[PDB]
RNA sequence: GAAGAUGAUCAGAUACCGUCGUAGUCUUAACCAUAAACUAUGCCGACUAGGGAUCGGUUGUUGUUCUUUUAUUGACGCAAUCGGCACCUUACGAGAAAUCAAAGUCUUUGGGUUCUGGGGGGAGUAUGGUCGCAAGGCUGAAACUUAAAGGAAUUGACGGAAG
């Protein structure tokens, strides 16, 4: 039977979707298909940026952060638990998870 | 229902929605009956005289009884300037 | 595209009385539809009917008094030997006693009943119960 | 809602609709009569003109087209018939 | 010794409300099979079918039996029950219980003439249950009841002696066919028809012409 | 309009289209096409003479276990082969 | 029809009007539209309290028609309403049902607490679902106190009102008890000062 | 651990709604009150049921207990909570006399027949 | 067997039809 | 990066994995005409229920930012409306169910119209025709064989799935 509504995608009033590839496995998957995750992390982990701001000759300088938006297929992401299995009335929920 | 001879084979005659004239069966349990009593001159409510309305399962289930009330009792006089017809 | 103004009409009706409202509106108006209407309201399925001129083809708002079961027409307008009324009685109506099947006869618009005793027959146009 | 006039809706709600959908279908456009502000006279224009209208007496253009209403020229004053 | 438990119990114990038809005036609900036992004394009941289902577990098969009761007076009234349970007994003995609760009123008709007492319905009706959809055709006074032994026992025990049927879907489900016939014989007192279009006066209920008798 | 034509002047429309699709139904594809004439054994008949050429005993399909006893039979209106059970316990016996 | 004695007067306009009763919710629902007066710039809907105070004496006039007064139920699963309908039911004789409603209490007849009403009278259709959803199963008539945006299904008489306000809910079933007493009789007539004072009704904090 | 079931909670909490009056703070009166009321079979169930009697009775004492209704509670809280200021904090007199209502309910007001002072407030958010 | 393979066996069984019965034309 | 060659793994892997790699991938002139070419949901028309978003146009209006100092600036905010892509709730209603605002207004069976199916295989095969350079496309059986194949859901068992 049809598990979803949506068709497991974001593909509506559309014909064809451009693709991408897992950052993972290289796997082609369609743009609106594919699990996206923006991360900002900080550059220098958080047990190092006191001896890196110490040995700093800037005083008072930022330390940069990393931007980066990652792809996965659906085996990455499954795989690498970025999204679980869930309930048949709890696929329904599209809210982002509330953990931050 | 009647007979040639005119007797009343009929048992039952079944009551009819107030609001939509349907007949009420004998197992539609989210149908009711308002019984509003009458009140006198000097305000006080007339024992055992009461305006009765009848509503069908399906009128209450559309949610469509309050409507219908305001419109049966201000017919009736129960109700001043709160239902309106034209919408 | 609109095929028939009378199948519109009969619909929005059902539909209407289906769901318990009093009233409805249907557009557009015709001959056929007010001659149809008057044999509904003659039976007393229906109550006052109202027609609205706007210069077209018009609108009817029909007032509704919950008695009615179902209205419908017949596509395509069969034409009914006064022979092959019975069969028509007998598909389309519930019972023997209380239902009509309207029909076109070139004596008028008029329900199975009439036709029989004015010995008319025409087509097919309807049924109400 | 069961019971409901259809033959007198509310005049407020009735001007909300599309003009199509009212009971009887009437255009929500009209007719205006526009002073430009060098001289005096009459000059009767569409509310939705289509056309960069000029009055007879000096030749200046009344209003632009646009996507709807025609915007009047500055120092221009309509006033509906 | 029976004690009731409901309002409509206490006003049945005494002899206040003395016939069923009270009861479905005002669609009170049934909730005490004593009640019908004691307003319609004369019933038949009739095991129409008995299944077994089974629920698969780690060490194996758990059965149930299944028992389709039903129940009528030939007089207008009839009822369907069904019930599982360990055993056949205890799920006939309880089925029995479920299809008095169930009791409804049917509108017997004439076909044509209206000489003599009804003996057909007064309209065409249907009913559904899953695939399984009934229709019953009111029929002359010659036919029988042209219906399936299924459906057949049904009319009997409710009271009807003329009556057409045809069955589309499933048939051979028999819950669900005798499902679909209750639910379109009960349906002739849903269908409006002109000569019950005049307006009755709204009565008082039992519960409350007789309150304090059902008090406690 | 539930995908057939309804017009009072389609009769050839609705005509024609049963036509086609009565082909469907085996059992009327078989009757027009005299698959019986043609392709049966018998060529339509009911019954059918021969002559025995072998008593063979033929091994049932499972779940059953037991030689089903049979005849090699050539008909003598077309000469064609066929196979025949020999009903009954030890008629075998009486076909030679 | 009815004496003019029974209109709004300037008193109890006054406690309406002070209680915060005629603030309806944001979002009205299409079926409660004629009880909303007029909408406020900032969002909220303005009750017409003058359909309040009506549907209020036509809410009190069917309890008053029921002959054993324990016969009407008085529910609120709300904290703001528990006291009131407390205090309904000792002045009034009804059933109180406060706090949690326990399923199939109208509809399972072997309960500790099995009742079989002839009314249900609701603080909020909303909160109070299962109350409004069994007496759907028993032929129970339903009054509720809604707001605009309460769901109407399964209810009869609407009493328009602001459900979320701490004092609008005393103030409601206050004004319903009084009227249910004048109309018995128990209340001389539609003058004489009460002597409950609408303070009695409102729900109290464990601070006091 | 040391949780009692259900055969010792639910059986002690009918000792209270039943003979509340007799009972007391005191476990080792409860303990010969429970042998004279009920009939336990075994003396470490008679203890158990006793010690939870015990612990329910000086947990009432600190206040109202859920699920607990012994003929009493509610006699005392009947004309416990029959507390009414003597200030209405609805009466129109901790204003300066007049409502408070917006400008736009006015107008509602003044549909109705009334005459009512009004300081009107306009939020206008 | 898989329905793709099934076909693809099918379509080089046709493709040997071909080429033989041309040998004769 | 098909093919091919190669290093690993393996009992064997001319498979997965690694390193190279030819057609191909891009383009111009022509062919081919097929995809789970899918919303597995023909097209046109009418009606039946609530809600909030959003894209395009239009029409009325702000404690808002900005032109420029303000308007005839633009953005934003609040309302209506027509058209779209969709979504949320409910089930009057439908359905075998999953589910569906259409898959509803269908035994209370008829708004117009085109195409397709008739148990599973054999088989989209054979043959003939026709189109194509070919690969193949379109049209398309029968003999024979078979009591099920299949749909949706339930309980359990199992999983080199998650908690
Ligand atoms: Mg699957
Ligand atoms: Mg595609
Ligand atoms: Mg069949
Ligand atoms: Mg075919
Ligand atoms: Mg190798
Ligand atoms: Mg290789
Ligand atoms: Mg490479
Ligand atoms: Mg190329
Ligand atoms: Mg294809
Ligand atoms: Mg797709
Ligand atoms: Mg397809
Ligand atoms: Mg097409
Ligand atoms: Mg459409
Ligand atoms: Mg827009
Ligand atoms: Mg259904
Ligand atoms: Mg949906
Ligand atoms: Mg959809
Ligand atoms: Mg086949
Ligand atoms: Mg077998
Ligand atoms: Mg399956
Ligand atoms: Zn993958
Ligand atoms: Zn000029």
């Amino acid at each position: 039977p049809k598990k979803r509504a949506s068709n497991g995608r974001n593909k509506k009033g559309r014909g064809h979707v451009k693709p991408v590839r897992c950052l993972n496995c290289a796997r082609c998957v369609p743009k609106d298909k594919a699990i996206k995750r923006v991360t900002i992390r900080n550059m220098v982990e958080a047990a190092a940026v006191r001896d890196l701001s110490e040995a700093s000759v800037y005083a008072e300088y930022a330390l940069p952060k990393l931007y980066n938006k990652l792809h996965y297929c659906v085996s990455c992401a499954i795989h690498a638990r970025i999204v679980r299995v869930r309930s048949r009335t709890d696929r329904k929920i599209r809210t982002p998870p509330q953990r931050k | 229902m009647e007979n040639d001879k005119g007797q009343l084979v009929e048992l039952y005659v079944p009551r009819k929605c107030s609001a939509t004239n349907r007949i009420i069966k004998a197992k539609d349990h989210a149908s009711v009956q308002i019984s509003i009593a009458k009140v006198d001159e000097d305000g006080r409510a007339i024992a055992g005289e009461n305006i009765t309305y009848a509503l069908s399962g399906y009128v209450r289930g559309r949610g469509e009884a309050d409507d219908s009330l305001n419109r049966l009792a201000q017919q009736d006089g129960l109700l001043k300037n709160v239902w309106s017809y034209s919408r | 595209t609109r095929t028939s103004v009378l199948a519109d009409a009969l619909n929005a009706i059902n539909n209407a009385e289906k769901t318990g409202k009093r009233q409805v509106l249907i557009r557009p108006s015709s001959k056929v539809i007010i001659k149809f209407l008057t044999v509904m309201q003659k039976h007393g399925y229906i109550g006052e009917f109202e027609y609205i001129d706007d210069h077209r083809s018009g609108k009817i708002v029909v007032q509704l008094n919950g008695r009615l079961n179902k209205c419908g027409v017949i596509q395509p307008r069969f034409n009914v030997k006064i022979n092959d009324i019975e069969r028509w009685t007998d598909n389309l109506l519930p019972a023997r006693q209380f239902g009509y099947v309207i029909l076109t006869t070139s004596a008028g618009i008029m329900d199975h009943e009439e036709a029989r005793r004015k010995h008319v027959s025409g087509k097919i146009l309807g049924f109400v119960y | 809602v069961l019971v409901q006039d259809l033959l007198h809706p509310s005049p407020a709600t009735e001007a909300k609709q599309h003009k199509l959908k009212t009971l009887v279908q009437q255009p929500r456009s009209f007719f205006m009569d526009v002073k430009c502000q060098g001289c005096l006279n009459i000059t009767t224009v569409f509310s939705h003109a289509q056309t960069a209208v000029t009055c007879d007496s000096c030749s200046t253009v009344l209003c632009t087209p646009t996507g709807g209403k025609a915007k009047l020229t500055e120092g221009c004053s309509f006033r509906r018939k | 010794g029976w004690t009731p438990v409901t309002k409509l119990g206490r006003l049945v114990k005494a002899g206040k409300i003395t016939s069923v038809e009270q009861i479905y005036l005002h669609s009170l609900p049934v909730k005490e099979y004593q009640i019908i036992d004691l307003l319609l004394p004369d019933l038949k009941d009739d095991v129409m079918k008995i299944r077994s289902v089974q629920k698969q577990t780690r060490a194996g098969q758990r059965t149930r039996m299944k028992a389709v009761v039903v129940i009528g007076d030939s007089n207008g009234h009839v009822g369907l029950g069904i019930k599982t349970a360990k055993e056949v007994a205890s799920a006939i003995k309880a089925a029995i219980v479920i299809a008095k609760l169930s009791i409804i009123p049917i509108r017997r008709g004439y076909w044509g003439s209206n000489l003599g007492q009804p003996h057909s319905l007064p309209c065409k009706v249907t009913g559904k249950c899953g695939s399984v959809a009934v229709r019953l055709i009111p029929a002359p006074r010659g036919k029988g009841i042209v219906a399936s032994p299924v459906v057949k026992r049904l009319m009997q025990l409710a009271g009807v002696e003329d009556v057409y049927t045809s069955s589309s879907g499933s048939t051979r489900t028999t819950e669900n066919t005798l499902k679909a016939a209750f639910a379109a014989i009960g349906n002739t007192y849903s269908f409006l028809t002109p000569n019950l279009w005049a307006e009755t006066p709204l009565a008082a209920s039992p519960l409350e012409v007789y309150a304090e008798e059902a008090a406690a | 309009g539930k995908g057939k034509p309804r017009g009072l002047n389609s009769a050839r429309k609705l005509r024609v289209h049963r036509r086609n699709n009565r082909w469907a139904d085996q059992a009327y594809k078989a009757r027009l096409l005299g698959t019986a004439f043609k392709s049966s054994p018998f060529g339509g008949s009911s019954h059918a003479k021969g002559i025995v050429l072998e008593k063979i005993g033929i091994e049932s399909k499972q779940p059953n276990s037991a030689i089903r006893k049979c005849v090699r039979v050539q008909l003598i209106k077309n000469g064609k082969k066929v196979t025949a059970f020999v009903p009954n316990d030890g008629c075998l016996n009486f076909v030679d | 029809s009815l004496p003019a004695s029974f209109d709004l007067t300037p008193e109890d306009a006054k406690l309406l009007l002070a209680a915060n009763v005629h603030l309806g919710a944001k979002n009205v629902q299409v079926h409660n539209k004629p009880y909303v007066y007029k909408t406020r710039p900032d969002g909220m809907n303005i009750i017409n309290i003058g359909k309040t105070w009506e549907k209020i004496v036509l809410a009190a006039r069917i309890i008053a028609a029921v002959p054993n007064a324990s016969d009407v139920a008085v529910c609120s699963s709300r904290t703001f309403g528990q006291r009131a309908v407390l205090k309904f039911a000792a002045h009034t004789g009804a059933t109180a049902i406060a706090g949690r409603f326990t399923p199939g209490n109208f509809t399972n007849y072997i309960t500790r607490s099995f009742k079989e009403p002839r009314l249900v009278v609701v603080t909020d259709p909303r909160t109070d679902a299962q109350a409004i959803k069994e007496s759907s199963y028993v032929n129970i008539p339903v009054i509720a106190l809604t707001d605009m945006d309460s769901p109407s299904e399964y209810v009869d008489v609407a009493i328009p009102c602001n459900n979320k306000g701490k004092h609008s809910i005393g103030l409601i079933w206050w004004l319903l008890a009084r009227e249910v007493l004048r109309l018995r009789g128990i209340i001389p007539d539609r003058t004489t000062e009460w002597s409950v004072m609408p303070d009695l009704y409102f729900y109290r904090d464990p601070e006091e | 651990g040391r949780v009692r079931t259900k055969t010792v909670k639910r059986a002690s909490k009918v000792l209270i709604e039943r003979f509340y009056p007799k009972l007391t703070l005191d476990f080792e009166t409860n303990k010969r009150l429970t042998s004279e009321i009920a009939v336990i079979q075994s003396k470490r169930l008679r203890n158990k049921i006793a010690g939870y009697t015990t612990h329910l009775m000086k947990r009432i004492q600190k206040g109202p207990v859920r699920g607990i209704s012994f003929k009493l509670q509610e006699e005392e809280r009947e004309r416990k909570d029959q507390y009414v200021p003597e200030v209405s904090a609805l009466d129109l007199s901790h204003t300066n006399g007049q409502l408070e209502i917006d400008a736009d309910t006015a107008d509602l007001v003044k549909s109705l027949g009334f005459k009512i002072p009004v300081q009107t407030v306009s939020i206008s958010a | 067997m898989r329905d793709k393979w099934r076909k693809k066996r099918v379509r080089r069984l046709k493709r040997k039809r071909r080429k033989v019965r041309a040998r004769s034309k």
